[PDB]
């Protein structure tokens, strides 16, 4: 059984150093050559370089020639890769990979992989629900949505009316605006109860550990 | 160094048949390539080596084809279960390069959005802010046109689009657009309104709601 | 090398 | 210490491996020795059986080797093996048993008829030695390649002692067998050189095949295999052609590209390296001197290639060999252009247009022959690194039909150098010949550089790792 370990979820300031660790296990890491592999948002794969545990020789990509540095440890079966100089635009996902050869045809094993994200501050979400009713039409057809904005550097967790749970409410995708984060979830299934029956949201931060219950009301 | 290139970048497909993605490359690279499937949130997968063979434990419904430099991935038989990324890789010579990668999505019919305008909230008046939120709910084609005008003009500054992914049960893509404006601007205003446009039909569905009310 | 030739023959 | 620790490792797959080549080696080396003495005796000298032999060899090997390696590319492996093993070995014995009752009815036969059955005894020798060494071929390729991979298994340092291991062994066996097969034949009657050869052959086989069945029972990974007239005709070129294009473009192409650029060449140990040494007249005292010191320095090339590769790298260490190869050639050519050198431009190299066949000082023999032993070691090394770059990076479904394909270049390559010693054979035009073929290993090698650079980009002079 082959197996690949990777540490994970780091974060950091710009300017520093970091180290990532690839960790084998069911075989020697001395037989095969150790590749590291980069993935940004929305981007493509890129190859950053490679080491042979048996020499020390080590081959870069000159797009890293400069920043990068990549060492092996034979005793302890482990791979390091190390990135100095960090800015803003290298948070992404890191890979650790297996070849064969020089011109080994496939990577047949891959690692979890580490999330590298880089950072200024934190801070605490903050909830600003908002449920639109004047000029309201049609009572059949009730939209509430929740907005969270100013989240600091964490996800954030919302459950829309958790004591009737709806397949109705969709949540969009968290966004980046002035060093923050913003999310807002809205759920259309409250049919015609919503201007009766209240429907309260509870938005749960767990790296400021605050979680907040707003209920909607009519306008 | 040789530049990878997968012209489509979503294909969408429908449950059954056979589809196929191709790669080109810059160079005649001869037949070192090799075919990488990738699922959200994990880790990407070998599924052919060398253009033509397969990986031991593999389903026989994915064949590889091609030489030089075209080369073209063949699904028989989509299932459900092959809804992911595919990527052409090259190992003829150094420094190694990926392609960008293909989308695979189901068919489903035409469907037009249901646009909903929300005012700003007074707790986050109280704040000095003021944000318009529009939501679309459910709409099957991706490409889909949102202005915002505020007191009659198209503003083009402090919006925000965000769109959801496929959902499982109904297939169907919702987006919400935010604007941000100071409260002084919010409060100098008294038209605004959002217009949305998309395939299902050539009229813009509009949305408004006036300062006043 | 040359798989195929000696000649001319302690 | 002894008891327990000897018996365990003369019961492993390597030594096994080690005692069938040397075997098979052995019985090949003596083969081809009493081969070409025998035709050189029975039939008066001369040029045209000899250019026959070569000529066919060559060919042979080209088309049937590229047919061949396809062929055991898609089989099992016992089998192949063992098919291969016995082919020789009958080849060889009915060659020999038809030879010698040749020498026997020799006169009468030539009386009967016009002499019209020589040429077809002649024929029945060369297409048989021709099918024997098809098979020696076929052997080789397949176990060496395949099988040497698949019991190195994982480490890489076990395969390069592997290598090393065979190298020495068929240098060994080179240097010494026909010392031995030209005294028991000088010291008895054709007689005992035919049946001793037919005999041992026999045995060889016998043991051979036990030897083989052995190996495959130990190791259990042999068994698995990944990926298991007009048409008559049509398909063995669709493999030809199909082999060919997949050789063409392999990412190490150059590598085996270069190694068989570095197959033509005078300045080699060889028939007509002694020839020419003969008319500037060294005895044959000094030239078994020159032999043992040419097989010294090829061990020393592979002791020398295992430690570079575990030192350096696999990349560096063909680098390194081409320089020294390439230095020790210029200190050949230095020769040329020295007192004591029978070379003029004035004599037309071409002398024999149809007809064919059918004191002085000292330093410049003795700087030609220390450059061609220099150069021996330089080419053991590139040659060891070479080979196992091409183990490692091949695919397995394939590894039968690309090494294939390298046997037939290197023939072909060996073949043009034939062809120009006999359009100069001149003992003056001799220099000449050898700038030709020192240009020749230049170019390989810059070949093989390029090769390097697609590989290491600037990096290209780091032995150690970064500090
Ligand atoms: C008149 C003429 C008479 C000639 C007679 C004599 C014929 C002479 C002909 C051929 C013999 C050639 C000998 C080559 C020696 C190579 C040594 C070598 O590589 O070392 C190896 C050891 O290897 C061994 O211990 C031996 C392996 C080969 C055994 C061959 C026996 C042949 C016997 C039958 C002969 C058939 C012919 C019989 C004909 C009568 C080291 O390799 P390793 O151990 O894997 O390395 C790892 C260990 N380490 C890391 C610590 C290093
Ligand atoms: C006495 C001495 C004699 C020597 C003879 C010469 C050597 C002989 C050895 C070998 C030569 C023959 C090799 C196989 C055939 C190659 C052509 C081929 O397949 O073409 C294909 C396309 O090909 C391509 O699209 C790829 C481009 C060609 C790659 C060739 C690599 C050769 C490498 C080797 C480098 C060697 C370097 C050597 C340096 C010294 C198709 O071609 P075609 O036209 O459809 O074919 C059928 C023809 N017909 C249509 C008319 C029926």
């Amino acid at each position: 059984e082959v197996q690949l370990q990777q540490s994970g979820a780091e974060l950091v300031r710009p300017g520093a150093l970091v180290k990532l660790s690839c960790k084998a296990s069911g075989f020697n890491i001395k037989d095969y050559y150790m590749h590291w592999v980069k993935e940004r948002p929305e981007q493509g794969l890129e190859w950053i370089g490679w080491i042979d545990p048996e020499n020390g020789n080590t081959i870069y990509d000159p797009k890293f020639q400069g920043k990068a540095s990549i060492t092996a440890d034979t005793s302890s079966n482990t791979a390091y890769l190390q990135l100095s100089s960090l800015t803003s635009e290298d948070t992404a996902v890191y890979y650790c990979a297996r070849k064969r050869g020089y011109y080994g045809p496939y990577f047949d094993y891959w690692g979890q992989g580490t999330t590298l994200t880089v950072s200024s501050k934190t801070t605490a979400p903050s909830v600003y629900p908002l449920a639109p009713v004047c000029g309201d039409t049609t009572g059949s057809s009730v939209t509430l949505g929740c907005l969270v904005k100013g989240y600091f550097p964490e996800p954030v967790t919302l459950t829309w009316n958790s004591g009737s749970l709806s397949s109705g409410v969709h949540t969009f995708p968290a966004v980046l605006q002035s060093g923050l984060y913003t999310l807002s979830s809205s759920v259309t299934v409250t049919s015609s109860t919503w201007p009766s029956q209240s429907i309260t949201c509870n938005v749960a931060h767990p790296a400021s550990s605050t979680k907040v219950d707003k209920k909607i009301e009519p306008a | 160094d040789i530049v990878m290139t997968q012209s489509q970048k979503f294909m969408s497909t429908s449950v059954g048949d056979r589809v196929s993605i191709t790669c080109k490359a810059s160079q005649n690279v001869g037949t070192a390539v090799a075919w990488y499937q990738k699922k959200p949130g994990q880790s990407p997968k070998l599924l052919i080596y060398s253009a033509s063979n397969r990986y031991s434990g593999v389903p026989d419904r994915f064949t590889g084809s091609g030489s030089g430099t075209d080369f073209t991935l063949t699904i028989s038989n989509m299932q459900s279960e092959d809804l992911a990324d595919y990527f052409c890789q090259q190992y003829g010579s150094y420094p190694l390069t990926f392609g960008s990668g293909t989308k695979l999505e189901i068919k489903e019919a035409e469907a037009a959005p249901t646009v909903s305008i929300f005012p700003p909230s007074s707790e986050q008046l109280t704040s000095g802010g003021a944000s318009v939120v529009c939501f679309l709910n459910n709409f099957y084609p991706k490409d889909i046109n949102v202005k915002w005008k505020i007191d009659g003009s198209e503003r083009q500054n402090g919006v925000l689009n965000s769109w959801t992914d496929q959902d499982s049960k109904d297939s169907t893509y919702s987006m919400s657009s935010t604007l941000t404006l100071t409260k002084d601007e919010y409060e100098r205003h008294n038209s605004y309104t959002c217009e949305a446009t998309h395939k299902t039909s050539t009229s813009p569905i509009v949305k408004s709601f006036n300062r006043n009310e | 090398x040359t798989h195929f030739x000696r000649c001319r023959x302690x | 210490g002894c008891c327990g620790s000897l018996a365990d490792y003369l019961t492993s797959a390597k030594f096994l491996l080690y005692l069938g080549h040397s075997l098979s080696t052995w019985g090949d080396r003596m083969w081809h020795f009493a081969v070409s003495v025998f035709l050189v005796e029975l039939y008066g000298n001369s040029l045209l059986l000899t250019a026959v032999y070569g000529l066919v060899v060559a060919g042979s090997v080209l088309v049937l080797g590229a047919i061949i390696g396809d062929w055991v590319d898609k089989n099992a492996r016992l089998k192949v093996a063992q098919t291969s093993l016995v082919v020789q070995n009958v080849s060889v014995i009915l060659c020999g048993i038809i030879l010698m009752m040749v020498f026997l009815h020799k006169h009468e036969l030539l009386t009967m008829y016009h002499g019209w059955v020589l040429t077809s005894c002649y024929i029945l020798i060369i297409t048989i030695a021709n099918i024997a060494n098809l098979a020696s071929t076929a052997t080789a390729i397949t176990i060496q390649r395949d099988w040497i991979v698949v019991v190195a298994g994982e480490d890489r340092s076990k395969l390069a002692n592997m290598n090393a291991t065979i190298r020495r062994i068929d240098q060994l066996t080179n240097i010494l067998a026909p010392m031995a097969v030209g005294q028991i034949m000088t010291f008895g009657s054709p007689v005992i050189g035919c049946g001793f050869i037919s005999g041992w052959n026999l045995v060889s086989m016998c043991v051979e095949y036990v030897l083989l069945w052995k190996v495959y029972q130990k190791t259990p990974a042999l068994a698995v295999k990944a990926g298991l007239c007009a048409s008559q005709m049509a398909e063995p070129f669709r493999t030809f052609r199909d082999g060919w294009v997949s050789y063409y473009n392999q990412p190490v192409f150059l590598a085996g590209m270069g190694l068989a650029f570095l197959y033509m060449t005078v300045l080699g140990f060889d028939c007509i390296t002694t020839g020419y040494a003969y008319t500037q007249g060294l005895s044959g005292s000094i030239l078994s001197i020159l032999m043992g010191a040419s097989a010294i320095t090829g061990i020393m090339g592979t002791v020398a290639f295992t430690w570079l590769r575990r030192k350096c790298g696999l990349v560096r260490t063909g680098l390194i060999s081409g320089l020294a190869q390439l230095s020790c050639l210029i200190l050949c050519v230095i020769s040329v252009f020295m007192p004591g050198s029978p070379l003029d431009l004035s004599v037309s190299p071409f002398e024999d247009i149809r007809s064919r066949f059918i004191s002085v000082p000292i330093i410049s023999v003795s700087l030609l022959f220390a450059g061609v032993i220099a150069a021996r070691i330089g080419l053991w090394s590139f040659d060891l690194t070479v080979t196992q770059l091409l183990q490692e990076n091949v695919i397995e479904s394939e590894r039968g039909i690309i090494n294939g394909v390298q046997n037939s270049m290197n023939y072909l390559l060996d073949l043009l150098h034939f062809i120009m010693v006999i359009l100069a054979p001149n003992p003056e035009a001799f220099g000449l010949l050898v700038l030709i073929s020192v240009s020749f290993v230049a170019m390989g090698h810059i070949m093989y550089f390029r090769f390097a650079q697609n590989t290491l980009g600037n990096k290209l002079f780091a032995c150690g790792p970064d500090a």
